Parts: structure tokens; C-alpha cells; sequence
């Protein structure tokens, strides 16, 4: 649990106050058109890169918080940082 | 007198320490700095000093989220009669609609406020309308503007045509990076074209000009005496609208002073053109041509330009235009010519050794006095290097440094932002 | 360092004073930085600006000629690499000059060289080989002490050049008798080989389904694992040197030995001129965000070059001819290597 | 000399033959006609005649050019040189590639009091909506 969440913390600590506060417009987007699970809005806002990342964890889910910030990202035209995060989740993550 | 932040994780109980000791009536700040930094938890206490220390002159915000609640604060603690407040910048903060108004409320309202500045808002023309209305009454007392990335449109154009018509005090404003066009460029055209305007500084940058808009804007600027500073950069303005632009300005009635447009696509026709331009005018004072591709003839018609005496050119600026040898020399020999030219720039070129060897020689003259060259020392063989020191050695008043912007004023920079 | 008249640091003051003082008888040069917000550099009045300042920072001694170098960010080390073995380096320290390296890797074996060196996009593992030796070997660099963990087996081959794909898990090589193999990390079982030039094929870089070479021949070439089908060739006029493929766009950059570059699409055959020098171009790199590229040639410069057009920055210059160059994946540092030093430059925009 | 018209059909002149006459023509007080068809004067000359009768002694009254591969931008000379002069009363631009925005441009300047144009034929130049629009709103 805390052993994935601190590399994708680490994997959102490379991210600019404006790409973190674009990526953060992005998940809003993606959650309001999500029906099946539902982030509230204010507290996305509050948050900071380690609140993000492990509430990013918390509701969705180890893989599933890894593939939607790996697909952002390269919506934001990230590249490196993408296989950087694929690789380190290749690394973190346990088999299933 | 100055305070800032580069960065830093700022909390509530820390923002609020910080403004407590602030509150004090012994304190002598002018400016403040808060756009890096993240301060948003505590940015409502930033109103109380405002509102209360005398000799805080500026403020500047960015990046912060504001909401409605502390936007009406902002108003209440700029409509205090006490504050002498004479600059505000806010950035990115998201207003909505509400916002505006009350903003627009508070510019004519508060007589102190002399600036004002936002860039990155989504300002629609919903948000521009207010803002001219505000603008039309004779107490509004605003005499700056900046406007970036707000996306207005047609109808923004001819409200701020009307507010403009109508108004009698403003003085900057900068309009760059929306997407007016040849309509936009008209109406504010029209608008200017009587005697009674008071605008002395305008920049449309990245506005999809074209040909057309260059002949409006050179139409309205003949039997006009009061705009001094103008900038069209980034915009495929051919060869034809520089033509007529110095057209309109080879007249001895206009009072242009400053023009820097960058890449244009320009050529050696436009050098033809402004060559005659500064040989015969008498009040342009500056210039600048970037990432265009004049070449050796542009040069040697901006060269025998200013071979002439008569010429009160001041800064010139050359910059990824693609120089060789034969350009270097004829440069060079004009350098030894003229006497008004003072600043410089020459970076991103190809100069053969002989080529340097000319340049060195000819700031070597005692009749040139260049105060500033542009130039990267260390690109350089070792020969090259120690000439240039011994250069440097004579006239130790001589500045010799690559980056630019080095002893340029500080209202050229810090009006646009 | 030899730039300035000399390198002097803050406390060297100091300390030179007490030493004459106990014995009876700008201008402070910098030290690097590492964190992001210190850099504090202005917006022009991650990212994807071009550079414009280059200044030197270190040199380092390695005792005979360098073959290849190669630039660790996330760890700060640095490789070199030589006839009779590799060199690791550190850049933490504040130093002019270095002489007292991090380790020592030998091959002992009669008549046994290394050539080549290659470092993992993870910064994990790192494949050596050359003349006359038994095998490519791996070294675990992420294990508290090297050592080699695998080996790839290869009898009477000299390797020339090297490369590999983490996220297939394989590893290629090319070899001087024109055989270009491949293996599989889990089970290190070769499972193709192209072959039929003997000329054979100086660089290999390897993107995706593809494998573009390049040799003496003057020409271009490109295989592709899935089928077995014969390989696309193009016609140039000189030799090619180095080749690198951008990662953002679909193009591919090469030195002509003739003071000339040009660019390949996938897509079209379409070239254009993007440079012209009078030296023989001996590697090309490309930054980490395909916005600009390095190029060190024979002539004793190094270049900096601009992707959308390919005009030139700016360059520095050198005492001894250079031969490699390797770009920081941070996109700041940027090393090289001449005669028998390795020094280190940073970039600042 | 007393000439009032002169008419000058397909005859090729240049630039140089654009600088000639109109030094000649501001130099003199005569002349009231002057018809210079199918000649490739283009732009340069457009500019020389523009500044030729910039002058407000110029006492010209009608003035045509027909098939001169003309543009945008000799439409933007003819649009600064109209304004502010009362005397030209003439004029037509015909099968040229003019756009619509020399026409907005020629609007813009006859919109006002002070121009006295009063004879405009156009044929072929490329029109569109946006033209007509304009043209309402100056008749």
C-alpha cells in the first residue's frame, strides 16, 4: 500500500506548479464525468502533490490510480515521465 | 524597501505571523513579490496591511485561486478612504463574472489605483463590457492595462472603441496574444483616429494580423501626434505592410519613437525601406529585427543607412538574421561612421575569424562610442579573447556582454508586466 | 579550468593564506546545482526552450585514450571507458581537477580490449564487451558492489557497437563480421541474426519495430522483428558516423563524415540540409525533449544545434579532438571526451 | 503645355516610366485626363504615382488603370493617397486579383465627409458577402 504510493508521490514531485495545477483539472474532468466513483471537488483543490497522490490511491486503486495518472500524463505531452512512472510500477507493484 | 519569496510552502499560522509584524505603522516596504510561491490558504490576510500601512506602493499576486468572498474583501479594503495603494497585479486567479463587476466597481470608485492587470483570466467580452462602462464616466483615474491571453473577440474591440472615445485618461495598454484580427485592428483604428486620444503605448502581439490590418493601423496613423510606442511581433506581416508602414512614417508630422516587430518574414526590400526611413526621419529613436532572415543585403542597406550623419538612431537589434564575412565588414565600416548609435547586439551568428578581427578593429576607433555590445567572449579562440580584452582594456567604460537587456531601462520591461 | 587563467574557489583563499602564513615565507568559479528551484532563471521578455549559456565545470583524468562516455542524472556518477577498462566517477564533490576515481573495472585476459559501453534508460544495468573476449557481459549497478549478474554467449565475434530495449526486454549488438544478433534477458538464448553485408554495420539504433543501421557502404537501412521480409535501403554520398532517432517526432539524425546532417522520415523518404561544417562529424546526440542536438566533430569544437530549422546556438572550443558525447536526461548536463580527459559542462536557460 | 487628355493603350511601361510621368504630372498644372491601360506598373508604381499626387496643388481629375496586376497593397497606396484630397474625381481598378480587404480599405477611406470620389467601376476582382456589407454601408 504506502510502498507503490511513495513512488507515484515521488513520480508527482517532478510535476511545475502550473503542470500540477493542470494536471489537477484533468483528474477533475475525468472524475465528473466518472460516475462510479466520485471525488469531491474541494478537496482536490486543497491538496497538495502527497494528499493528491494517496487519495488518487485511496479511491481508485493501486493499478488503476497508476493508469490514469500514466494516461494524463501523456495527455499533458509527458513522455519521460510516463515510462519513468510504467517502469517504476513494473518495479512496485506486486504480481497478481 | 523590497520583499520576496522565489518559493516556498508557505501555512495559514505562517502567512499570518508574517502579516502581523507587517500591520506596523514603522515599516518601509514598497514592493512585494508572491507569484512563485504558494500562499493561497492565508491569501485574505494579505488585505488587512493594504489596507492599513501607509507606504505600501505595490502588490503583486499570482497563480493563486481567489474566491468570491475574498474578491468583495479586496474591494471593501481598496475602498477604505486611507490606502495609497498605486499598483495591483493579479494573475490566473479564475475570476467569475461577479468578479469583474465589482472590479470594475472599485476602478471607478477608487482614485487612488492607477494600475491593473490581468493575464491568464478568462476574461470574455462578458468580462469586457463592465470594464469599458467602468471606463467611460471622467472620474475612472486608471492610466495602465494589460490584458493576456483573455480571448477577446470583435465585440470586446468595440466596446474598448467606445470606452476609448468616450475616455480621457488612459495611457498603456497591451492587448497580445488574443485573437482579434483585421476587424479588431479596425475598430480600435477608428476609435484613434481623432485628435483628443490620449494613448501613448499599444502592443498587439500574436494577434493574427496580416496585410490588411498593417494598412489600418497605418491609415489611422497619419494626423495623429500623441502615440509614441508601438510593437506588432509574431505576426506574418509580409514585407508589403512594413512598405507601408514607413510610408506613412517617412512623413516629418508623426511622432513615432519606438518600433520592434519580430519575426515577420522579412527581406532585403523591407531593409531598402527602413534604410530610407532612418536616413531621412528624425524621431525614431529604436528598432529591432529578429529571427529574420535579412542577410547580407539587408544589412548593407541598413549599413549604408546609417553611414549618414543626420541618422539619431539610438539601439539597434540584430539577432539570428544569418550573417557571414563581406555583412561583418560592412558593419563594421559603418560602426566607424556613425556617432549617435550608443547600444548593440550580434548573437546567434556565424563570424569567421577575419570577419572578428574587422568588428574588434573598427570598436577600436576613438570616434565610436558604443556603451553596450552583444557578444559571447568565450565562443571564441584564445586569440580572439585576448583581442577583445585589449579591446576592452581601452574605453574601460565599454560593456561587453552576450545577454542583452543589460542597462535597458526599467520601464520598457516592467510596464508590459 | 584551463579556459580561465586559473580556477580558484571561495575557501582556497583562505587556506592558501594560513599555509603562507604558517610556512614563515566573475571570478569564484561556481560549484553545480541540483535542485530545480534553485535554477531561479527568468522567463524570456518540462520545457521546451532552446538553450543559450554553456559553461565548463570539472575535468577529469582518466590515463589513457577514451572510447565512450556515458551520463548518469539520477544518480550523479559518470563512465568512462578505455582500452584496458572502465572508469567510475563522481560529480558530488567540489573539485578543479580529479584524479581519485569511485572504482576500478579490469578484464584480465591475454590479447582483451573493450570498445564499447552502454548504460540502461533506468540507470540499472550497463553492457561492456570488445575484442577477442568470451562474451558481453551485464553489470548490476543498482547492488550494493558490481558484478556481473549475466552473460551473453559470443565466440570468435568482436562487437563494434551496442543497444537495448527495456520495455521488450531485449538486447542487440552488431559485430564486425556484418552479424547483427539479439537475445532475451530472462533466458539469454539468441533468437534472430541478420546477416549478408560484410561490410557490416557500424550503429544500430533500435525504436519500437524497427532497427536502423548504417555503415561504410553509404547507405540506411531498416528490419523489422515481427516478419522476416527484406530490409528498405536508402542512398547517400558519404559514410555515416552516429545516428540517433528523435523521441517526440518521427526522424532520424546522422553525420556524413563531410561536414554535413541530414534528416529521415519513416514515413516519406524526405531529406533537407540542417548544417555545414568544414571538420568530419564523429557523433550526434539528441536532447532528451527533440528540441535541440549536440555535435562533436574532429576540428576541436563542440556544437549546439536547433531542431526546427537546424541553425546553430553557439559552440566552445577545445584543445584536442573530441570523439563522444552523452546528454543528461535531465536535459542540463552535457559531457564529452578528448585525448585523455573527460570534462563537464552545464546548461542554463 | 495644354493638354487635357491622353490616352496611352498597351504600351508596356516600368517602374522608371511610373517615376517619369508622375514628376512630370506634379511639376505641371494642366492636365486633367490620363488613361494608362494594360501595362504592368504593379505596385512600385502604384507607390510613385501615390506620392506624386500626395501633394494638394495636384489638380488631376481622372486617372485609370486597367489590367496592371494589381494587389492588396497598391489598393492600400491608392486608400492613403485619396484621403484628405478633394480634386480626383475619377478612377477604376478593373480585372485585377483585388481581395476584399482592398475594397474594405477603399471603403474606409471614402466613408468620411471629406472624399470626393464619385465614379467607381470594379469588374472581376474577386468579390464576396463581406464587400457587399461594406459597400451598403457607404452608399
Amino acid at each position: 500500500l504506502t510502498f507503490s504510493s511513495y513512488g507515484l508521490q515521488w513520480c508527482l514531485y517532478e510535476l511545475d506548479k502550473e503542470e500540477f495545477q493542470t494536471f489537477k483539472e484533468l483528474l477533475k474532468k475525468k472524475s465528473s464525468e466518472s460516475t462510479t466513483c466520485s471525488i469531491p471537488q474541494f478537496e482536490i483543490e486543497n491538496a497538495n502533490v502527497e494528499c493528491l497522490a494517496l487519495l488518487l490511491h485511496e479511491y481508485y486503486g493501486a493499478s488503476l490510480a497508476w493508469a490514469t495518472s500514466i494516461s494524463i500524463f501523456e495527455n499533458m505531452n509527458l513522455r519521460t515521465l510516463s515510462e519513468k512512472a510504467r517502469d517504476d510500477m513494473k518495479r512496485h507493484s506486486p504480481e497478481d | 524597501r523590497q520583499l520576496d519569496l522565489g518559493s516556498s510552502i508557505l501555512t495559514e499560522r505562517a502567512m499570518k505571523t508574517l502579516c502581523a509584524k507587517l500591520r506596523h505603522p514603522t515599516c518601509k516596504i514598497q514592493t512585494l513579490m508572491f507569484r512563485n510561491a504558494q500562499i493561497t490558504p492565508g491569501v485574505q490576510h494579505l488585505w488587512r496591511i493594504v489596507m492599513a500601512n501607509r507606504n505600501l506602493r505595490s502588490l503583486n499576486l499570482g497563480g493563486t485561486h481567489l474566491k468570491e468572498e475574498d474578491v468583495r474583501m479586496a474591494c471593501e479594503a481598496l475602498k477604505h478612504p486611507k490606502c495609497l495603494l498605486e499598483s495591483l497585479r493579479l494573475d490566473c486567479c479564475g475570476l467569475t463574472h461577479a468578479c469583474y463587476l465589482k472590479i470594475s466597481q472599485i476602478l471607478t470608485t477608487s482614485p487612488s489605483l492607477k494600475s491593473l492587470s490581468l493575464a491568464g483570466n478568462k476574461v470574455t467580452d462578458q468580462g469586457v463590457m463592465p470594464l469599458s462602462d467602468a471606463l467611460r464616466v471622467s472620474q475612472c483615474a486608471l492610466q495602465k492595462l494589460i490584458l493576456e491571453d483573455c480571448g477577446i473577440t470583435a465585440t470586446g474591440c468595440q466596446s474598448l472603441a467606445s470606452a476609448l472615445v468616450s475616455n480621457r485618461s488612459l495611457t498603456h495598454l497591451c492587448l497580445s496574444n488574443n485573437s482579434l484580427g483585421n476587424e479588431g485592428v479596425n475598430l480600435l483604428c477608428r476609435s484613434m483616429r481623432l485628435p483628443h486620444c490620449s494613448l501613448q503605448r499599444l502592443m498587439l502581439n500574436q494577434c493574427h494580423l496580416d496585410t490588411a490590418g498593417c494598412g489600418f493601423l497605418a491609415l489611422a496613423l497619419m494626423g495623429n501626434s500623441w502615440l509614441t510606442h508601438l510593437s506588432l511581433s509574431m505576426n506574418p506581416v509580409e514585407d508589403n505592410g512594413v512598405k507601408l508602414l514607413c510610408e506613412v512614417m517617412r512623413e516629418p508630422s508623426c511622432h513615432l519613437q519606438d518600433l520592434e516587430l519580430v519575426k515577420c518574414h522579412l527581406t532585403a526590400a523591407c531593409c531598402e525601406s527602413l534604410s530610407c526611413v532612418i536616413s531621412r526621419s528624425r524621431h525614431l529613436k529604436s528598432l529591432d529585427l529578429t529571427d529574420n532572415a535579412l542577410g547580407d543585403g539587408g544589412v548593407a542597406a541598413l549599413c549604408e543607412g546609417l553611414k549618414q550623419k543626420n541618422s539619431v538612431l539610438a539601439r539597434l537589434g540584430l539577432k539570428a538574421c544569418g550573417l557571414t564575412s563581406d555583412c561583418c565588414e560592412a558593419l563594421s565600416l559603418a560602426l566607424s561612421c556613425n556617432r549617435h548609435l550608443t547600444s548593440l547586439n550580434l548573437v546567434q551568428n556565424n563570424f569567421s575569424p577575419k570577419g572578428m578581427m574587422k568588428l574588434c578593429s573598427a570598436f577600436a576607433c576613438p570616434t565610436s562610442n558604443l556603451q553596450i555590445i552583444g557578444l559571447w567572449k568565450w565562443q571564441y579562440p584564445v586569440q580572439i579573447r585576448k583581442l577583445l580584452e585589449e579591446v576592452q582594456l581601452l574605453k574601460p567604460r565599454v560593456v561587453i556582454d552576450g545577454s542583452w537587456h543589460s542597462f535597458d531601462e526599467d520601464d520598457r520591461y516592467w510596464w508590459k508586466n | 579550468l584551463f579556459w580561465d587563467k586559473e580556477p580558484w574557489f571561495w575557501h582556497d583563499t583562505l587556506t592558501e593564506q594560513l599555509w603562507r602564513i604558517f610556512a614563515g615565507v566573475s571570478r569564484f568559479l561556481q560549484s553545480i546545482s541540483w535542485d530545480p528551484e534553485d535554477f531561479e532563471d527568468a522567463w524570456k521578455r518540462k520545457r521546451l526552450a532552446v538553450p543559450c549559456k554553456l559553461e565548463k565545470m570539472r575535468i577529469l583524468a582518466h590515463g589513457e585514450l577514451v572510447l565512450a562516455t556515458a551520463i548518469s542524472s539520477f544518480t550523479r556518477h559518470v563512465f568512462t571507458c578505455g582500452r584496458r577498462g572502465i572508469k567510475v566517477w563522481s560529480l558530488t564533490g567540489q573539485v578543479a581537477e580529479d584524479r581519485f576515481p569511485e572504482s576500478h573495472l579490469p578484464i584480465q585476459t591475454p590479447g582483451a580490449f573493450l570498445r564499447t559501453c552502454l548504460l540502461s534508460s533506468n540507470s540499472r544495468s550497463l553492457l561492456t564487451g570488445g575484442y577477442n573476449l568470451a562474451s558481453v557481459s551485464v553489470w548490476d549497478l543498482a547492488a550494493p558492489s558490481l558484478h556481473v549478474k549475466e552473460q551473453l554467449p559470443c565466440a570468435g565475434l568482436n562487437c563494434q557497437a551496442l543497444d537495448a530495449n527495456l520495455d521488450a526486454n531485449l538486447a542487440f549488438a552488431s559485430f564486425t563480421s556484418g552479424v547483427v544478433r539479439i537475445w532475451d534477458l530472462r533466458d539469454q538464448s539468441v533468437v534472430r541474426d541478420l546477416k549478408g553485408y560484410p561490410d557490416g554495420v557500424k550503429s544500430i539504433v533500435v525504436k519500437g519495430y524497427n532497427i536502423w543501421t548504417g555503415g561504410p557502404d553509404a547507405c540506411l537501412r531498416c528490419w523489422d522483428q515481427r516478419t522476416i521480409m527484406k530490409p528498405l535501403e536508402y542512398q547517400f554520398k558519404s559514410q555515416i558516423m552516429s545516428l540517433s532517432h528523435s523521441p517526440q517526432e518521427d526522424w532520424v539524425l546522422l553525420g556524413m563524415a563531410n561536414g554535413q546532417q541530414w534528416l529521415q522520415s519513416t514515413s516519406g523518404s524526405q531529406r533537407h540540409m540542417v548544417g555545414q561544417k568544414d571538420s568530419v562529424i564523429l557523433s550526434v546526440k539528441f536532447s532528451p525533449f527533440g528540441q535541440w542536438w549536440a555535435s562533436v566533430g574532429m576540428d576541436d569544437f563542440l556544437g549546439v544545434y536547433s531542431m526546427p530549422a537546424g541553425t546553430k546556438v553557439f559552440e566552445v572550443p577545445e584543445m584536442s579532438p573530441v570523439t563522444c558525447c552523452d546528454v543528461s536526461s535531465n536535459n542540463r548536463l552535457v559531457v564529452t571526451g578528448s585525448g585523455e580527459h573527460a570534462s563537464v559542462y552545464q546548461i542554463t536557460y
